[PDB]
């Protein structure tokens, strides 16, 4: 009776349960906001290029994980670990967002084949230009200056999005926004700007890693306050009229 | 069929001939992005000649339709794969698969 | 116009700074302009201008200041870590000074005070905060230890800021006292926005700024003098999702019988935006109803068959995914599958109907609106309806529906078994 109803309590597999350990990942972002309200707009076509060196898994398993393709934080939001869709704490996690990642866009982990020959991952030394559309949103975005055609429709930019970028563990990726900094081995296209046009006074841009709520501290448990982000008013700068 | 898709080929011509093991070092996936078999976990390479009918014969087709040191995303279906039958208790009737093939020697 | 702004094409360069105002940009670009201005207005003093300030005292006008309560951060140690008995003591620094308030805590949004379940007082007020308002010690700014501290035993509990015992209005050490232990008190540390903290439980004596002074000596104890552990923290989060079996709403109850029927609705005036998730996925056209009594737009709803993601509970309603295949070209293809009912509805008309194979039409009681989407790749849902009314008998909640949510075949009745709820 033991073995009959273990191969009975076996096979029903409703019963049987699952889970999957998943790497711990981080999302980053430049100091530069959106902050593009209509009215007063400053820009509406940004450019900015993101040079890479290393993605393998060097002691890890290859399920790493490199995206830009922005996503609608009216859905997505920087905590270190959550959501259904079997986590992955970085770009791309909501189903109203994309991520490319050299070959596809992974809308809530539904694949989206996006258009471009030579399909091929986030591989040492392919750069990724990143280029903004709002209005009829065909974000583009561009490896080695190639055709990233098929772009994606119907993300939720009611408003605004982040710019973002991800990576894991075993990374080694360097911004190109300007100045030094940005050595555009693709200019920006027709009717865009390379993404310093923002570069505002009082400090030098630089990353934020998504307003983290705790770096390693060392010292003792800092328990820093919170902050939404540059303003608790809203989410925009200040044209006077 | 295996409608195979390539992700960072190599010399793209070395293909698999009878009785040669294919060092597989696939990532076994299921459709909805349900893992299901992984060998990277394992750091134990799968290992298979041709035609002797030990693995389902979507890894004998795609590595068939594969070169050395080919990283590509094999696409079984169920006329291959477990089918209607499925293997029982991990996999259910019906079934397309996955894997993150990555053929790496032949012996 | 588009000086230089035009975004598309740029017909010719030499975009500046001072695009963005005089906000962006400083005096600097104003030292030529705003002295000739200055000449200008000081004659006009010289004429006899008469104009005192608006946003001043004396000319009273400003009503435009008020408070901001969101992201109430309360910081906490573990339930584990959690402390029943002997004399315990933790520093809690300042960076800032604001609407943030340290204490300890007790296991049980309503922020350090407001409820029998905590201890605690502020540096911006000077007040103990234990269901009410009561003055205590004094004010605090940025470098100070609160130096909080209890004794389980007896129940004193104490704040040695920086050393300085800090006293009631009458001069008494004791700020709460004669409190039941109950299941413990955990150390917290309470944050509105713009206010930062920093905690040191008891990982290093060294770190422990001023223990020796009134920690050591006293018998009171580190709260992590043994721990060769990080200790745990964690706060009150931001997200809603879903835990709890609640039954203790202002007015909600749970309840099922036979079409089935529960019991349901509230009487104080549900102006905000409320709840639901239910537990069972249940399975033994397909006419099955979701009502909720607020019906005929005592307040409008918005129904939509909506899948998890949120991160709001606000009146923001009406603000909310389609392939757009290219072949080298950019022109789209394949967009079928887009967007991954209306505001009208229910109970004076009674009903919200499911209906399924796929093949989904959830419409308020049989009236063709449109439904326009049929998609589902996989949808694990329960009915999740959240609005406002006027608070008439607020809320309510009823093969059939009860076939696309599990393996057997759709089947009318469903039968008895232990867990619904």
């Amino acid at each position: 009776n033991q073995h009959l109803i273990c191969d009975n309590l076996l096979p029903g597999r409703d019963l049987l349960l699952q889970t999957r350990l998943v790497n711990h990942v981080s999302s980053m972002r430049p100091n530069i906001f959106l902050g593009v309200s209509e009215g007063s707009a400053q820009y509406k076509k940004w450019y900015y290029e993101l040079m890479v060196d290393h993605t393998e898994p060097f002691v890890t398993a290859e399920a790493t994980h490199l995206r830009v393709g922005w996503a609608s934080t009216e859905g997505y939001s920087p905590y270190p670990g959550g959501g259904e869709e079997w986590g992955g704490n970085g770009v791309g996690d909501d189903l109203f967002s994309y991520g490319f990642d050299g070959l596809h866009l992974w809308s809530g982990c539904i694949a989206r084949t996006v258009s471009s020959p030579n399909q091929h991952l986030l591989r040492t030394d392919d750069v990724i230009s990143c280029c903004l559309d709002l209005s009829a949103p065909s974000i583009s975005f561009r490896i080695n200056g190639q055709p990233v055609q098929g772009m994606f429709e119907n993300f939720n930019i009611d408003g605004l999005f982040f710019p973002v970028v991800s990576f894991s563990a075993g990374i080694k990726v360097r911004f190109l926004l300007g100045g030094r900094h940005g050595e555009f081995k693709f200019l920006p296209p027709p009717g865009y700007a390379a993404c310093y046009e923002a570069v505002l006074p009082k400090e030098k841009l630089k990353v934020e890693h998504s307003r983290e709520y705790k770096q390693e501290r060392t010292y003792t448990r800092d328990l820093l306050g919170p902050t939404v982000s540059l303003t608790q008013a809203a989410f925009t700068p200040v044209p006077v009229d | 069929g295996v409608e195979i898709e390539t992700i960072s080929p190599g010399d793209g011509r070395t293909f698999p001939k009878k009785g040669q093991t294919c060092v597989v070092h696939y990532t076994g996936m299921l459709q909805n992005g349900k893992k299901f078999d992984s060998s990277r976990d394992r750091n134990k390479p799968f290992k298979f000649r041709i035609g002797k009918q030990e693995v389902i014969k979507g890894f004998e087709e795609g590595a068939a339709q594969m070169s050395l040191g080919q990283r590509a995303k094999l696409t079984c279906t169920p006329d291959v794969a477990y089918g209607a039958t499925g293997h029982p208790g991990v996999i259910p009737p019906n079934a397309t698969l996955i894997f993150d093939v990555e053929l790496l020697n032949l012996e | 116009q588009g000086w230089t702004y035009g975004i598309q094409q740029d017909v010719k360069n030499r975009r500046n700074p001072r695009l963005v105002p005089y906000t962006l940009l400083d005096d600097r670009t104003k030292k030529s302009n705003k002295d000739s201005l200055r000449e200008a207005v000081r004659t006009l003093l010289g004429y006899g201008y008469h104009l005192e300030a608006p946003d001043q005292d004396h000319a009273s006008r400003a009503e435009v200041c008020s408070g901001t309560g969101e992201r109430f951060r309360i910081f906490r140690a573990e339930k584990t870590y959690a402390v029943k008995a002997g004399r315990w003591y933790f520093e809690f620094e300042a960076v800032t000074a604001g609407d943030m308030r340290v204490g300890w805590s007790r296991p049980g949004d309503l922020e350090l005070g407001s409820d029998d379940r905590a201890f605690a007082f502020d540096g911006f007020k000077a007040q103990r905060w234990h269901q009410g308002n009561e003055h205590y010690g004094r004010s605090w700014q940025a470098g100070d230890v609160v130096g909080c501290m209890v004794d389980m035993n007896e129940h004193t509990m104490m704040f040695t800021l920086n050393g300085e015992i800090l006293l009631d209005d009458s001069g008494s050490e004791l700020a709460f006292k004669d409190f039941d232990v109950g299941d413990g008190f955990i150390p917290v540390c309470s944050l509105g926005v713009a206010q930062v903290g920093r905690m040191n439980f008891g990982k290093d004596v060294s770190t422990l700024k001023y223990f020796t002074i009134c920690g050591l000596q006293e018998g009171y104890e580190p709260f992590a003098v043994n721990t060769n552990r990080d200790i745990t923290m964690w706060l009150s989060k931001r997200l809603p999702q879903f835990l709890q079996v609640p039954s203790n709403h202002e007015h909600i109850e749970v309840t099922r019988i036979d079409v089935t029927q529960k019991s349901f609705g509230s009487q104080n005036n549900n102006t905000d935006i409320m709840f639901y998730r239910l537990s069972m996925p249940i399975e033994c056209t397909y006419y099955y109803s979701v009502r909720i009594f607020p019906g005929q737009e005592p307040a409008n709803v918005w129904v939509g068959w909506i899948t998890s993601d949120f991160h709001q509970y606000d009146t923001g309603f009406d603000l909310d995914v389609t392939v757009t295949l290219g072949d080298e070209k950019g022109k789209v293809h394949e967009s079928i599958k887009r967007s991954n009912p209306g505001q009208g509805r229910n109970n004076s008309n009674g009903l919200e109907i499911g209906c399924v194979v796929g093949l989904l039409t959830f419409i308020a009681n049989g009236k063709e609106l449109s439904t326009y989407y049929q998609v589902e790749p996989s949808t694990k849902l329960f009915p999740a309806v959240f609005a406002q009314a006027t608070s008439p008998n607020v809320f309510q909640f009823e093969g059939l529906f009860k076939s696309e949510h599990k393996n057997p075949v759709p089947q009318c009745p469903p039968r008895l078994h232990v867990q619904f709820l």
